[PDB]
């Protein structure tokens, strides 16, 4: 069972490069029978591959990134890396990196390689601006009226850039009635969320509840008790 | 250097079976593998079929891959349609010069039971005010069809400016979530005896009402 | 005159059942795998790392043969890479594999008007085998690690019959399937092409 993470820099100014690791687990990225590839998808668009690479050094490219495109794997940390040179707007994306299915030869000895994914990554948000970086403010939205013989309390994240936060509570020992709603892009460009759990109206003082807050293209973590 | 094409979208009741087509623009479809890629919202693509017709584990055996040459076309098929198969989904295939991808098709499943909002309203915090700041919360869930308007009330009175509404956006269970904030500052929130956020969906309307405390 | 025996794993009358696949070991002789490339009644026949093409150049230390049967939908497993219940329970091919998967359809000879049962596969198990493992026990599965005496609840009989019936879509019509794997180690060479 192989997995596959990115890891990014989030924000990413217009004319530098950007620079993407994908850290494979379950498999090696030395195994020679297959390829390896990124995948991007602009907010609100379908997909388009980038380059693919085997253990070799072996490489195909997408012809209107090729010049702008480089890959490399490094056996060494089990990783295969992409960098995109002389960004702008239109590379702001999702980027999945992904396996592909293995290479194989025909009876009459045609060589199929890098024809399409079988495993996929998570996604790794890529946003390109020359706004910076901007850090939540995290607010409780405390118990009150909350109307049944359940209760809502929630988690008020404002006012953060770029894309993305996580929340989970509790440190992720409660799953149970969590939502976290969609981001809102306000006027100033910033970011805000929500992110609500139903509760039993009876367990609010016995149980404490703690939204973490996660900003990585700012490097905050928010530990923010929520109480009646 | 060749194009695919699919369909925008694509509408079908449940248990009937419904065909994603996927048209190559030049050269034979028959002459590369064709992929399909399904994608929840939300999620990142998994693949459904592989080499035109191949399943992988995991996948249900309602869905169904095929090629058709005299059309030049390959095409996804799901057979037994449910709620669950709600998704974009993307073709693939490639040549000697490059991969290629459809535009995707928002697969839509019909007769879906229309629900209304349910509404939760957050005043501002004690910590938020005592910062100088002062945000309404308005969260709105699991209502269907996805097209809602919400407008917000000073004390009877609409409010018109600080307002922001999210557009729509697909929950795991078909339904649809939304949110409105209002921006305040603190002596608009103490100077009003209530606000509220009105809710309207389909002709009917839901509207919560906080005040100061 | 050292003809490799490919005839008798190929044409041999009777396959066994996925679980309890069965392997030859090939070497000593001169090898022709023109007799496996010339044929047009193959269904699949993919090589990994090796082309069938050039395997008549090349010289070999020891060719095993494994050999099963599987319903259509699951030849697919048969590769690097892949899961599902016959990559995790019952053969699995390694991430770094050298050498062919061979299949044919095998509807006239193992199926059946009534249904042919005779085929088992495993469904369930500790853990996932590993490259070329087998796994030939008739146990009751307990998940949490009971002893269980009969087949209940929370006591599992691991073994499922494929039901192949003639009518059947090809997808669940039955396939024999031949694995041939190749090694050359630091041993000298037994098996060769002509040429
Ligand atoms: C199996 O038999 C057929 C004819 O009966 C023959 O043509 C074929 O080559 C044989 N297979 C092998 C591997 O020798
Ligand atoms: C083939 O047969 C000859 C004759 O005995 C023998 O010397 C040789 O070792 C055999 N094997 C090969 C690979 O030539
Ligand atoms: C097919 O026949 C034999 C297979 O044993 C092989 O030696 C021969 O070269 C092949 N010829 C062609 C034309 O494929």
């Amino acid at each position: 069972q192989l997995q596959l993470q990115e890891s990014g820099p989030g924000l990413v100014k217009p004319s530098e490069t950007l620079s993407l690791t994908c850290t494979v687990s379950g498999g090696s990225i030395s195994s020679s029978n297959f390829y390896w590839g990124w995948i991007r998808q602009p907010p609100g668009k379908g997909l388009e591959w980038i380059a693919s690479i085997t253990y070799s050094g072996r490489t195909f490219y997408n012809p209107s990134l090729k010049s702008r495109v480089a890959i490399s794997v490094d056996t060494s940390k089990n990783q295969f890396s992409l960098k995109l040179s002389s960004v702008t707007a239109a590379d702001t994306a999702v980027y999945y990196c992904a396996r592909t299915f293995p290479s194989y030869y025909d009876r009459s000895g045609y060589h199929y390689l890098n024809y399409g994914m079988d495993v996929w990554g998570q996604g790794t948000t890529v946003t390109v601006s020359s706004a910076s970086t901007k850090g939540p403010s995290v607010f409780p939205l405390a118990p009150s009226s909350t109307s049944g013989g359940t209760a809502a309390l929630g988690c008020l994240v404002k006012d953060y850039f770029p894309e993305p936060v996580t929340v989970s509570w509790n440190s992720g020992a409660l799953t149970s009635g969590v939502h976290t709603f969609p981001a809102v892009l306000q006027s100033s460009g910033l970011y805000s969320l929500s992110s609500v759990v139903t509760v039993p109206s009876s367990s609010l003082g016995t149980q404490t509840y703690i939204c973490n807050v996660n900003h990585k293209p700012s490097n905050t973590k928010v530990d923010k008790k929520v109480e009646p | 250097n060749f194009m695919l094409t699919q369909p925008h979208s694509m509408s079908e009741s449940p248990g009937k079976t419904v065909t994603i087509s996927c048209t190559r623009s030049s050269g034979s479809i028959a002459s590369n593998y064709v992929q399909w890629y399904q994608q929840r919202p939300g999620s990142s693509p998994t693949t459904v079929i592989y080499e035109d017709n191949q399943r992988p584990s995991g996948v249900p055996d309602r869905f169904s891959g095929s090629i058709d040459s005299s059309s030049n076309s390959a095409s996804l098929t799901i057979s037994g349609l449910k709620t669950e198969d709600e998704a974009d989904y993307y073709c693939q295939s490639y040549d000697s010069s490059s991969w290629v991808f459809g535009g995707g098709t928002k697969l839509t499943v019909l007769g879906q039971p229309k629900a209304n909002p349910t509404v939760t309203l957050f005043p501002p915090s004690s910590e938020e005010l005592q910062a100088n700041k002062a945000t309404l919360v308005c969260l709105i869930s699991d209502f269907y069809p996805g097209a809602v308007t919400v407008a917000w009330k000073a004390d009877g009175s609409p409010v018109k400016a600080g307002v922001e509404t999210t557009k729509p956006s697909k929950q795991s269970n078909n339904k649809y979530a939304a949110s409105s904030y209002l921006s305040l500052t603190p002596e608009q929130w103490k100077s009003h005896r209530s606000y509220s956020c009105q809710v309207t969906h389909e002709g009917s309307t839901v509207e919560k009402t906080v005040a100061p405390t | 005159t050292n003809l490799c025996p490919f005839g008798e794993v190929f044409n041999a009358t009777t396959f066994p059942s996925v679980y309890a696949w069965e392997r030859k070991r090939i070497s000593n002789c001169v090898a022709d795998y023109s007799v496996l490339y010339n044929s047009t009644s193959f269904s699949t026949f993919k090589c990994y790392g090796v082309s069938a093409t050039k395997l008549n150049d090349l010289c070999f230390s020891n060719v095993y043969a494994d050999s099963f049967v599987v319903k259509g939908d699951d030849v697919r497993q048969i590769a690097p890479g892949q899961t599902g219940v016959i990559a995790d329970y019952n053969y699995k091919l390694p991430d770094d594999f050298l050498g062919c998967v061979l299949a044919w359809n095998t509807n006239s000879k193992d199926s059946s008007t009534s249904g042919n049962y005779n085929y088992l596969y495993r469904w369930v198990r500790r853990s996932k085998l590993n490259p070329y493992e087998r796994d030939l026990s008739n146990d009751i599965y307990s998940p949490g690690g009971q002893s269980c005496s009969a087949v209940g609840p929370n006591c599992y009989n691991p073994l499922r019959p494929y039901g192949f019936f003639t009518t059947a879509g090809v997808g669940h019509q039955p396939y024999r399937v031949v694995v041939l794997s190749f090694e050359l180690l630091n041993a000298p060479a037994t098996v060769c092409g002509p040429k």
